[PDB]
RNA sequence: GCUGCAGUUAAAAAGCUCGUAGUUGGAUCUUGGAGGGUGCGCCGUCCCCGCCUUGCCUCCGAAGCGUUUACUUUGAAAAAAU
């Protein structure tokens, strides 16, 4: 119920609770369980596409991302179908540090890891938001109006499982970050 | 670009962007550490194993397959040797270099070049030592060095 | 040089003539095979330039020598790339 | 080798802008690059801007117009004083009207008029006109 | 340790009194030495060195008779060659500006060192206090040692 | 000749390289409406400020208290004559 895969400290619920049974109603079978039963969840956001198809956002301990990873696109198959209307996918919590100042204080605190900087994580947000392609290159806009945008470059196969998302990844993306995200496609080289 | 000559010449890896991969690569962390120990066992240097495991076996970068640069691999082991291996290199080389002088005392190249290859290997212990890895107090000397490499 | 490309979004063509390192963002110019010899029936992936002897999972045979550059792929041989 | 990487952007900068060139591909970018490219285009020296990602160190791409007679870097980045800002100004300024003297001040890479109106100053980075 | 006292004057804390006396156990009485012992001030924590040892150091800003008013300076021990004395070499910028940079100067400076620090060892910063004359030469006297195992170079253990 | 010099031929780059001191050193770790000064005749113009992750902890003050600095900023302390 509430109590076993929404917990992360609250338990905490509406969505949760759906989505969690979704994940059972998937959990009888075969292989399509035993599987997936180990994976946990922390927490479920939804957010919105412009016109007014949502978002579902979920959120992972990380350690279980690899296993995530092992399912994903089968699951999130399912979860789309399941629960259509939405577009369904997954980020994992990641810590953030903030750096330190000086008089903040400063005791000096155990030094911190790449692996906790706050453009470190917005970085795997990005390479989490996308999910099989591969995040080719990238590329940053300065608009004339001291804005910024982030040209985030894609892969090419298997993306269609992508394709219908990208905005739902600019808009997730935002409601995270603040920043602008955008999305392009390449080139093969020879 | 070079330091001990007027070389200019760029030449390089050039690594991958794609963040992951290869993808065609399965295997698994498991199998190329121990291939890696393996290797390392039979007495191959790190650039070696990388090589020998680039082309004989998929290993694009041992990096990528594990979170770990091969070096750091070998030493958590426990098959770390004495000195870096690009240190041990040089002074191998400048004791196949000092072992022909001393043959042929006549040959004024050789001497030249003996101290371009001596001043490299004391500014990279210099550089070592600063970072712990050679105790602070080691030196290069001819006399020991000749018994040290072998 | 007459004030006129687009160093943003460059040609593929004129970008593949490029040196790796002068390329826009940089990227290699080297790649993967999967090599056959009928008598086994697995494959041995392989690197297009590549210094060592590689030999097959059994058979000692050879599966090229090395060079300057590119490994030369030894008589009858037969080889798909091939990855992402 | 590299000392800095600043002014190797700007120079690259002058060299498009005397041949007639409208945009030019700076290696390799930093922060105080971004910076710096940033206070320019605020004021309408420069077009718009383009970080690259290679997965090195940056590669810029800057659309230049033509309102751009010089960009200079200063080295070493002497300490400024407030009543050293008046006198570097007028070193390097074309009219004491315009231009810009760039510095770092602890409250930010800025132009010296914003660094008048803060009432902070620093070290001087560079500037244009 | 070391047998202190070893010199041929009998080392003691002025004006801090025994008295032993008669009856069982101790025998005498167990720690058989008062110790006298203050707390510099400025937040300076008197090391436990301090009050847990024997030594009697008069020139000891904690169990001695110095005080510690003035200049608190900082340096990096450049010696330690005499007994209960180092030197500390301190780095400081020249402002030129007829033309304006300024280069590296330096000064190096006696301190008293008393036996409460130890491991003071070339290379350890440390922090000096100013002190009434101790010797023609000595102003300070180390108040804290800084230390830091840190500086890598080498990997320090505890 | 710092600002602000010249050194192919005018006065001036050591025959060449190694190299300690000294100097000099890549990218990369926080983000995404009104208060106060002086001009112009109740109106406004133009700075400056907290805003539309930002010292932790001890448990408002106090205290703990600073990771070190340089820097720069705001104060005091700053002989009169000049």
């Amino acid at each position: 119920s509430a109590k076993i895969v929404k917990p992360n400290g609250e338990k905490p619920d509406e969505f949760e609770s759906g989505i969690s049974q979704a994940l059972l109603e998937l959990e009888m079978n075969s292989d399509l369980k035993a599987q997936l039963r180990e994976l946990n969840i922390t927490a479920a956001k939804e957010i919105e596409v412009g016109g007014g198809r949502k978002a579902i956002i979920i959120f992972v301990p990380v350690p279980q991302l690899k296993s995530f990873q092992k399912i994903q696109v089968r699951l999130v198959r399912e979860l789309e179908k399941k629960f259509s209307g939405k577009h369904v996918v997954f980020i994992a919590q990641r810590r953030i540090l903030p750096k330190p100042t000086r008089k903040s204080r400063t005791k000096n605190k155990q030094k911190r890891p790449r692996s906790r900087t706050l453009t470190a994580v917005h970085d795997a947000i990005l390479e989490d938001l996308v999910f099989p392609s591969e995040i080719v290159g990238k590329r940053i806009r300065v608009k004339l109006d001291g804005s910024r945008l982030i040209k985030v470059h894609l892969d090419k196969a298997q993306q269609n499982n992508v394709e219908h998302k990208v905005e739902t990844f600019s808009g997730v993306y935002k409601k995270l970050t603040g920043k602008d995200v955008n999305f392009e496609f390449p080139e093969f080289q020879l | 670009g070079r330091m001990h000559a007027p070389g200019k010449g760029l030449s390089q890896s050039a690594l991958p962007y794609r963040r992951s991969v290869p993808t065609w690569l399965k295997l698994t962390s498991d199998d190329v550490k121990e291939q890696i120990y393996k290797l390392a066992k039979k007495g191959l240097t790190p650039s070696q194993i990388g090589v020998i495991l680039r082309d004989s076996h998929g290993v694009a970068q041992v990096r990528f397959v594990t979170g770990n640069k091969i070096l750091r691999i070998l030493k958590s082991k426990g098959l770390a040797p004495d000195l870096p291996e690009d240190l041990y290199h040089l002074i191998k080389k400048a004791v196949a270099v000092r072992k022909h002088l001393e043959r042929n005392r006549k040959d004024k190249d050789a001497k030249f070049r003996l101290i371009l290859i001596e001043s490299r290997i004391h500014r990279l212990a210099r550089y070592y030592k600063t970072k712990r890895v050679l105790p602070p107090n080691w030196k290069y000397e001819s006399s020991t060095a000749s018994a040290l490499v072998a | 040089m007459p004030l006129a490309k687009d160093l943003l979004h460059p040609s593929p063509e004129e970008e593949k003539r490029k040196h790796k390192k002068k390329r826009l963002v940089q990227s290699p110019n080297s790649y993967f095979m999967d090599v056959k010899c009928p008598g086994c029936y697995k494959i041995t992936t392989v690197f297009s330039h590549a210094q060592t002897v590689v030999l097959c999972v059994g058979c000692s045979t050879v599966l090229c020598q090395p060079t300057g550059g590119k490994a030369r792929l030894t008589e009858g041989c037969s080889f798909r790339r091939k990855q992402h | 080798v590299r000392m800095n990487v600043l002014a190797d952007a700007l120079k690259s900068i002058n060299n498009a802008e005397k041949r007639g060139k409208r945009q030019v591909l700076i290696r390799p970018c930093s922060k105080v690059i971004v910076r710096f490219l940033t206070v320019m285009m605020k004021h309408g020296y420069i077009g718009e801007f383009e970080i690259i990602d290679d997965h090195r160190a940056g590669k810029i791409v800057v659309n230049l117009t033509g309102r751009l007679n010089k960009c200079g870097v200063i080295s070493p980045r002497f300490d400024v004083q407030l009543k050293d800002l008046e006198k570097w100004q007028n070193n390097l300024l074309p009219s004491r009207q315009f231009g810009f003297i760039v510095l770092t001040t602890s409250a930010g890479i800025m132009d010296h008029e914003e660094a008048r109106r803060k009432h902070t100053g620093g070290k001087i980075l560079g500037f244009f006109f | 340790m070391a047998d202190i006292q070893t010199e041929r004057a009998y080392q003691k804390q002025p004006t801090i009194f025994q008295n032993k006396k008669r009856v069982l156990l101790g025998e005498t009485g167990k720690e058989k030495l008062p110790r006298y012992y203050k707390n510099i001030g400025l937040g300076f924590k008197t090391p436990k060195e301090a009050i847990e040892g024997t030594y009697i150091d008069k020139k000891c800003p904690f169990t001695g008779n110095v005080s510690i008013r003035g200049r608190i300076l900082s340096g990096v021990v450049t010696k330690m060659k005499m007994q209960r004395t180092i030197v500390i070499r301190r780095d400081y910028l020249h402002y030129i500006r007829k033309y304006n940079r300024f280069e590296k100067r330096h000064k190096n400076m006696s301190v008293h060192l008393s036996p409460c620090f130890r491991d003071v060892q070339i290379g350890d910063i440390v922090t000096v206090g100013e002190c009434r004359p101790l010797s023609k030469t000595v102003r300070f006297n180390v108040l804290k040692v800084t230390k830091a195992a840190g500086t890598k170079k080498q990997f320090q253990k505890f």
